[PDB]
């Protein structure tokens, strides 16, 4: 994990993206975190189609499935970190709930499959990247 | 954001 697996699609956040990764983009977008590159192996995840605003994700920092709510997708003015400026993400959801430097890439999901990828947090909030409206991943 |  650290990555959703989706058909010949592996979604990861953009920071965390590999070489390999670049070497086989498909797509990526620097202001929502997402990166997308092709795998030779057919993925075993779903990606949710729903507007579900509930689920469960795993925190990496605390080796736990963690229930919770989660506004919906939005521009989120986000702190200058070491991986990024000062900057608008788009397609944000925050949640309140435990968060550390390496809970990045833990993934949100629902009944209706993976709905999003942690790729931010602080000040109490854990942020997702919404991955549902990627329709081309299924 | 994270990743660390
Ligand atoms: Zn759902």
């Amino acid at each position: 994990s650290g990555a959703i697996y989706v058909g010949n699609f592996r979604v990861v956040n953009r920071h965390l993206a590999t070489h390999n990764d670049w070497a086989n983009l498909v797509w990526e977008d620097s202001s929502r975190d997402l990166l997308v590159s092709s795998t030779t192996a057919q993925g075993c995840d779903t990606i949710a189609r729903c507007n579900c605003q509930t689920g469960v994700y795993y925190c990496n920092s605390r080796r736990k499935h963690y229930p919770v709510s989660f506004s919906k997708p939005s521009l989120i003015y986000v702190e200058a970190s070491e991986y990024y400026p000062a900057r608008y993400q788009s397609h944000l959801m925050l949640a309140q709930g435990h968060s550390e430097p390496g809970d990045a890439g833990g993934i949100l999901r629902c009944q209706h499959g993976v709905v999003g990828i942690v790729s931010t947090g602080g000040n109490g909030l854990v942020g997702f990247a919404d991955v549902r409206d990627l329709l081309w991943l299924d | 954001f994270r990743g660390k």
